[PDB]
């Protein structure tokens, strides 16, 4: 999530 | 696709400073950390500088801390690394990536790089001498001698001649110049009959030399 | 900070074969830990995130192992596109730190250097400085000595040697080793001779001159  | 440009690199003197810009395009560039990556010439990267989203929460390695000041304007998807007080020990190509929404640990997406060199050496074109040839082949070139910065471009015969040419890479001599060969090897036969000319561009001083390369007695 | 041993610093591999190169920590940093690739002239490449976690795009070859302070990176069989520097990072704790590299390089059939020397020009001279280069062309593998004698006295400490990058048509390499003196110094000696130790040749190659000849 934090990194797409 | 995600896309990252650093310019801002040059030749500085030590103490010098220098401000590099990062264009990001196609991205929500405000929602990401950004992350400043150098590397040296031969060495592994080193991590420089870590700067959030918003802007307000930054860190440093401590080699640049009190040097370096690394910012962004979210609306102009910019980020910036201000270099102030340079050292020789910078030098090295710098890279921007794009970190996480809240960290940045590792890193897919990388500009190309920009270059940063710092050295008190002044920028000086070439002096180019030849190396002269000595079965059936036969090795020629030219030494192209106390240049700075780089590069310097060489061709033989202004690009006529490619096969067998090796134009070795730059080395730095201890007066913080630079110096290499190129060489070429050719059939011994030819070296009444075709002339060799090796072509040297130092673009950095707008110097242009050829040099003629023929035997001796 | 964590320090990151990559070895070996090199590695010859031919095509096909099976590349395991490994990263070691200083301290535990458990699975946190990514692996990229680096061609000449471009930024690095992840390949590997949380020490085994492949990243996108990348082929199903690049494999990574370990956690803690030992890692593995395996390319199961060797494409030509993967000749190139590979490095380990950690993430663990900070600062973030990067290996020292491996390179990984194309083994092939040894190949002998042809050797040859050069006398300064006299246009050189003319500008007071004497640099004599000893040339060695297309050979295999990269170790070679190459020694400076003046007058049968070993030089140190006033030569220095390039080495091209591996051929991209027959994967040899070239090296030059150029020792500079002042004209002075050069003109105080006869015999200037460069000597050449290589595995694919069956004793050292000399090659000499005297100055003036
Ligand atoms: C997510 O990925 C980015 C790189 O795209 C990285 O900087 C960030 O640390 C990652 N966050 C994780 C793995 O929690």
């Amino acid at each position: 999530s934090d990194s797409d | 696709e995600v896309q990252l440009v650093e310019t801002g690199g040059g030749l500085v003197k030590p103490g010098g400073s220098l401000r590099l810009s990062c264009s990001a395009s196609r991205f929500s560039f405000r929602d990401y950390y950004m992350t400043w990556i150098r590397q040296a010439p031969g060495k592994g990267p080193e991590w420089v500088s870590h700067i959030s989203g918003s802007g307000s929460t930054i860190y440093y390695a401590d080699s640049v801390r009190g040097r370096f000041t690394i910012s962004r304007d979210n609306a102009k998807s910019s980020l910036y690394l201000q270099m102030d007080s340079l050292q020789a020990d910078d030098t090295a190509v710098y890279y921007c990536a794009r970190g996480g929404r809240a960290t940045s640990y590792y890193w897919v997406h990388w500009g190309p790089g920009t270059l940063v060199t710092v050295s008190s050496a002044s920028t000086k074109g070439p002096s180019v001498f030849p190396l002269a040839p000595s079965g059936g082949t036969a090795a020629l070139g030219c030494l192209v001698k106390d240049y700075f910065p780089e590069p310097v471009t060489v061709s033989w015969n202004s690009g006529a001649l490619t096969s067998g040419v090796h134009t070795f890479p730059a080395v730095l001599q201890s007066s913080g110049l630079y110096s290499l060969s190129s060489v070429v090897t050719v059939p011994s036969s030819s070296l009444g009959t075709q002339t060799y000319i090796c072509n040297v561009n130092h673009k950095p001083s707008n110097t242009k030399v050829d040099k003629k390369v023929e035997p001796k007695s | 900070e964590i320090v990151l041993t990559q070895s070996p610093a090199t590695l010859s591999l031919s095509p096909g074969e099976r590349a395991t190169l490994s990263c070691r920590a200083s301290q535990s940093v458990s699975g946190y830990l990514g692996w990229y690739q680096q061609k000449p002239g471009q930024a690095p490449r992840l390949l590997i995130y949380g020490a085994s976690s492949r990243a996108t795009g990348i082929p199903d070859r690049f494999s990574g192992s370990g956690s803690g302070t030992d890692f593995t990176l395996t390319i199961s069989r060797l494409e030509p596109e993967d000749f190139a520097v590979y490095y380990c990072q950690q993430y663990g704790s900070s600062p973030l730190t990067f290996g020292g590299g491996t390179k990984l390089e194309i083994k092939r059939t040894v190949a002998a250097p042809s050797v040859f020397i050069f006398p300064p020009s006299d246009e050189q001279l003319k500008s007071g400085t004497a640099s004599v280069v000893c040339l060695l062309n297309n050979f295999y593998p990269r170790e070679a000595k190459v020694q400076w004698k003046v007058d049968n006295a070993l030089q140190s400490g006033n030569s220095q040697e390039s080495v091209t990058e591996q051929d991209s048509k027959d994967s040899t390499y070239s090296l030059s080793s150029t020792l500079t003196l002042s004209k002075a110094d050069y003109e105080k000696h006869k015999v200037y001779a460069c000597e050449v130790t290589h595995q694919g040749l069956s004793s050292p190659v000399t090659k000499s001159f005297n100055r003036g000849e």
